[PDB]
RNA sequence: CGCGGGGUGGAGCAGCCUGGUAGCUCGUCGGGCUCAUAACCCGAAGGUCGUCGGUUCAAAUCCGGCCCCCGCAACCA
RNA sequence: CUUUAAUGUUUGAUGUUCUAACGUUGACCCGUAAUCCGGGUUGCGGACAGUGUCUGGUGGGUAGUUUGACUGGGGCGGUC
RNA sequence: AAUUCCUUGUCGGGUAAGUUCCGACCUGCACGAAUGGCGUAAUGAUGGCCAGGCUGUCUCCACCCGAGACUCAGUGAAAUUGAACUCGCUGUGAAGAUGCAGUGUACCCGCGGCAAGACGGAAAGACCCCGUGAACCUUUACUAUAGCUUGACACUGAACA
RNA sequence: GCUCGCCGGAAGACCAAGGGUUCCUGUCCAACGUUAAUCGGGGCAGGGUGAGUCGACCCCUAAGGCGAGGCCGAAAGGCGUAGUCGAUGGGAAACAGGUUAAUAUUCCUGUACUUGGUGUUACUGCGAAGGGGGGACGGAGAAGGCUAUGUUGGCCGGGCGACGGUUGUCCCGGUUUAAGCGUGUAGGCUGGUUUUCCAGGCAAAUCCGGAAAAUCAAGGCUGAGGCGUGAUGACGAGGCACUACGGUGCUGAAGCAACAAAUGCCCUGCUUCCAGGAAAAGCCUCUAAGCAUCAGGUAACAUCAAAUCGUACCCCAAACCGACACAGGUGGUCAGGUAGAGAAUACCAAGGCGCUUGAGAGAACUCGGGUGAAGGAACUAGGCAAAAUGGUGCCGUAACUUCGGGAGAAGGCACGCUGAUAUGUAGGUGAGGUCCCUCGCGGAUGGAGCUGAAAUCAGUCGAAGAUACCAGCUGGCUGCAACUGUUUAUUAAAAACACAGCACUGUGCAAACACGAAAGUGGACGUAUACGGUGUGACGCCUGCCCGGUGCCGGAAGGUUAAU
RNA sequence: AGGACCGAACCGACUAAUGUCGAAAAAUUAGCGGAUGACUUGUGGCUGGGGGUGAAAGGCCAAUCAAACCGGGAGAUAGCU
RNA sequence: GCUUGAGUCUCGUAGAGGGGGGUAGAAUUCCAGGUGUAGCGGUGAAAUGCGUAGAGAUCUGGAGGAAUACCGGUGGCGAAG
């Protein structure tokens, strides 16, 4: 449910909340938890390698495996929950064999129903199986790169990977950003688009909704000193140069693609 | 105001203690000249 | 106070640079097309090349005076 | 000499295939209760990638410096 | 106009009086639509102006009460300082004289004060220039370089089209 | 020693930190103290710190450090696994009274509690670096029940009082009690129990998880305080007795009711919302490799051990940091009476002090202020400084607007005391009596006592009734910035920065980017509704023309073109 | 519920005076800003000199910053005083 | 109360009435490849543009979006659009 609180004060005036009672109004499953140290963007040499990270409320590490190798085992979706670790709601699935597993929750999935894994599955919103059983033109998510790897793409809210063709051993895919890339047809994925799709319409409104998240302000380089950034100085608030990064790299247009070993897999680029 | 010295034997001795100097190559190097000068406070301790 | 460029038919520009022969569009006068004007087509005229002097085969051209125009100046405590 | 044609022969640029080099922050086992790592099966790519030597380009991200003098003070200007 | 040089532009309003202010006329030296333009509720230890309220700020201060200043006893510094029998004026002069000359004046020496001078004390002027000084920053100043990137060679092979 | 004044959410009483005998006693005055000094934190000599229950060490972890092998790098060295360390974290257990010149939850008396070892008796199967549960948790808000504590009264003791009253509705003092045990309420949570089966928990499993049956409705867990006990005990006002005149010995009445009520407790609760809120061990329990005339475990009992270190004093300051006996800074706990909403503030209780230069003088001038005629900003860069508005309930409240606000807008009225309605109301709390009962810390009922707003009417006092401390100046136009916030600490707090939003662009994961000669990491154990660079800066209406120069990207045929 | 309102402890330092060899090598006093939050703060760690950090001032890094400090190059050089 | 108003039930009829979810076909564009070549496109004419880096044309494959030729008719449905 999307809503904007009445202006009792500017700040609480521009908040957009996404609430849904489908969600578990309690605590996470304790017997499937492991701690998580917030790094603060520091390396082993303690230097803050990346900016915009600091503070953030105590996010613990909820275990979410992605391999889905519980084959030939029907399961029951017990309850639905939210996790700040991801941006889409999580599904707490209860197995027939007395097992539990935190996995991604699709759109049309309501707690209490039935989902599964295995090579005896059907085309259902939540079943995980190899792509070699999946029909042409399917809207899949949580797809992998190498079979058994677990999960690589489409893990954010309201996402989906479009599978086009299945010629030979390679499967023609369509990435969200428009990058038709190849994969081995035997990767295990789950059918359906990622739920909690109304997450995108949520807009902070306040600086707090950035700091207690973990975000640390982006200070404009032109406002900085000439000595500590490629920008800075000039008593008239002027740019007068070629827009670059804090480290000499030309921004606003510069292909930083270079690995050379995945070019074979990269077929159609993002144009 | 407040002067820049709020002492703490734990904080001091953990960075300037005997083991703190003998921890690194450099600490043993510095202690060489200290033993040469023979200053009683080789390492500020008891 | 200085520096750079320009000054050419009624208007705006050529040609100058690298010296012999002065051009284009519009305009003016007139004729025609329509009942009339305009537009359009054609012909001719219209330039002491701001002014004077010097000099080399000529002076629009090269150079030296004077006048006029644009931009920057009226600056450091 | 030029235009051309079959062939022997000598090198090169691409297309494709393969597996042994190699890569492997794919799955799994053992060392071992150990997300490091090594080796062992396998799967997936592929003589690519990456690194070294040479070399062209780009390049204030980084470094070492130059940036004239006379001048009725400097600067502008002018001149040498 | 946080922008308008000229200039206190012009007109109307506020005032007896308006280089500022408010609203407009556009002659924009030289506003400008993400180096965002124009408005804007709420908000502001913010910039400017006006009014009412209230008052010593002012016209012009007056008195009184405390902590010092003044006296006494004890304790006892200070920056600074070439040397002193250390007056004014006129003039001259390394060019504004306490010290030279002319001339006037002035008993010797303290206390409380006040601040014109001794170009008074503190800071080997932070301004200008100079030094073939330094220091960082800048870029289409000169020369290298990190990194990025290209190709040949090596690791690097075996078959056909 | 008798008075005065001062703070009293402190200038008080206890700890950590950090100092290091500054604590106490005797004695002394040259030197330390900005004065004198038989005084003291100064000199000299002596004494004092007593622990199974406090803290720490210890056990087990976090940020993170070290880190056998290993990866990597001229060397030095860097990162990191297993492990090993490291609290501000968690984990067993004590309180009261008295005593000293100085120390006592440590000594003594009284009364309790905890973890282990050996031994004894009677039973019973036990046993991991492995699994499970627990441990174990967020912010704010409101409510019920109590406590610390305080007040009135009752009772006991004493006095009845140096200027008028004062045997009475008078005055003052006391009225204190823990840990633990037993009971186990208020309150909160959850359906228990029994049978069977299972690709699950690296293996196993009776422990847990799951799916079907069955029986019956509670069982269990947890839990401040009250009440008994602890305790015919301790203590306790005042007397009774000797002075080294400092104090000690002895004795000992009352010892409760009621009301108000914490930020303390149940609460490591509950509701709700979002930014979604450690870990390991101790403990309980199931078992593997196995061992069962054993070894061990459970329970009762006896006895023994509980080591080492700190323990003085200061601890919001003359004892810490500031060179000083320095108007400053330094965390946490406790924190009474009256007024007051309140930990503000003012005056007192407890307790501790008057600040380690005083005495005369009362001039100019300087500083902290009081008051001020007529006037009311004429001052000045400027309403800066001062003055003043200043409280509660209620009335009333514009332009504008994003329809929240603006706003406590502006601008006004009533305020003290007494009696009455009513020998102090509404309200709150609530014993005895009565009835019942699945009998206990019970449920209804019943109403004494106690405590205590406010409204109205009438009367009266003064010039003034929020009378004091305390405690907004307001109205309007307008520039800019959105607004909270941040910054040049030691002259600039703003229009600057940040800001949520928005746009472009880079990135397909061994991701870009970044530190690091490398490995490895952050990014992220996230992956395009994600993350990085940059610009602008809420919202509202919108955001035009130019690809010449430069930069970037795409296309590469051709010209030029290094090494080879 | 609120980066909500008023106002103390708390954190800060807008205005004026005192002070400037002071009480103090930036404080006191009387008024103020925020004060359930981008909050304050204790204890305990990591990031470091051409690098760290930065709600961005060329401020901060032990009273010292357009490049801290200790030793050593070095008795550096000085057409200057 | 009755019934020629109106409404309802029993059985059938016609339909671009509306909403939601799938799908088919030709054509147009783009991307890649094979063949091939100086024009292509356009107009009253010419030109900008596209093209020798090899277009258009042509064959094949693929990815997508919008509208539904002929049936179609002053035919049909609806209150109107």
């Amino acid at each position: 449910a999307v809503v904007k609180c009445k202006p009792t004060s500017p700040g609480r005036r521009h908040v957009v909340k996404v609430v849904n009672p489908e969600l578990h109004k309690g605590k996470p499953f304790a017997p499937l938890l492991e701690k998580n140290s917030k790094s603060g963007g520091r390396n082993n040499n303690g230097r803050i390698t990346t900016r915009h990270i600091g503070g953030g409320h105590k996010q613990a590490y909820r275990i979410v495996d992605f391999k889905r190798n519980k084959d030939g085992i029907p399961a029951v979706v017990e309850r639905l929950e939210y996790d700040p670790n991801r941006s889409a709601n999580i599904a707490l699935v209860l197995y027939k064999d007395g097992e539990r597993r935190y996995i991604l929750a699709p759109k049309g999935l309501k707690a209490g129903d039935q989902i599964q894994s295995g090579v005896d599955a059907a085309i259902k919103p939540g079943n995980t199986l190899p792509m070699r059983n999946i029909p042409v033109g399917s809207t899949v998510h949580n797809v992998e790169m190498k079979p058994g790897k677990g999960g690589q793409l489409a893990r954010s809210a309201g996402t989906y990977v479009q599978i086009v063709a299945r010629d030979g051993a390679y499967v023609t895919l369509r990435l969200r950003s428009g990058e038709m890339r190849k994969v081995e047809a035997d990767c295990r994925a789950t059918l359906g688009e990622v739920g909690n799709a109304e997450h995108m319409l949520r807009v902070l409104g306040k600086a707090g909704a950035a700091r207690w998240r973990g975000v640390r302000p982006t200070v404009r380089g032109t406002a900085m000193n000439p000595v500590d950034h490629p920008h800075g100085g000039g008593e008239g608030r002027n740019f007068g140069k070629h827009p670059v990064t804090p480290w000499g790299v030309q921004t606003k247009g510069k292909k930083t693609r270079s690995n050379k070993r995945t070019d074979k897999f990269i077929v159609r680029r993002r144009s | 105001m407040k002067r820049t010295f709020q002492p703490s034997v734990l904080k001091r001795n953990r960075s300037h203690g005997f083991r703190a100097r003998m921890a690194t190559k450099n600490g043993r190097q510095v202690l060489a000249r200290r033993r040469a000068k023979g200053r009683a406070r080789l390492t500020v301790s008891k």
